[PDB]
């Protein structure tokens, strides 16, 4: 549902740095290799549909404790140091 | 008039000018002390601060 602007993808790049590893070192050995997009592209759908199942899956999971978590990110441009408040609420309901 | 201006019965009560000095402060090597060993513990602070600061930007950039 939530549109994979940078609040939301900043926020939830804590649980996509452990369930997209795999698609993620591939795409990143494919782009290596070649810096062709035309080469890459297929690759670059994989990863793509990946993160968008975890964004589901994690607002599904977790509603109201990650909206508030990307609000506050988004309010704070991305700086973790700063709130941090939102953010241990948000891994308190989803367990990554 | 019999009455004239003087000092009282016994003299007026003795003063003091020879330049009392106070003598205020730390003295010695006390403040050389208190420096140094400040500038040795904050330094080690600002090392650890330093450590944490990295250990933030290497996890905002992991990110």
């Amino acid at each position: 549902n939530p549109i994979p602007t940078s609040a939301v993808l900043t926020a939830s790049a804590k649980h996509i740095g452990m369930r997209c590893m795999p698609e993620n070192v591939a795409f990143l050995k494919c782009k290596k290799n070649d810096p062709n997009p035309e080469k890459c592209l297929d690759k670059g759908r994989d990863v793509t549909r990946c993160v968008l199942g975890l964004l589901k899956d994690l607002h599904q999971k977790c509603q109201k404790e990650m909206d508030d978590y990307v609000g506050c990110m988004y309010y704070y441009t991305n700086e973790f140091d700063l709130c941090r408040k939102e953010q241990e609420a948000f891994e308190k309901v989803c367990p990554l | 008039p019999l009455l004239q201006d003087g000092p009282p019965p016994g003299g007026f009560a003795p003063v003091r000018y020879a330049r009392r000095i106070s003598n205020t402060g730390p003295s010695a090597m006390a403040m050389f002390l208190a420096v140094s060993g400040a500038f040795a513990w904050g330094m080690y602070q600002v090392g650890q601060g330093n450590k944490i600061r990295r250990a933030l930007k290497e996890e905002k950039y992991a990110a």
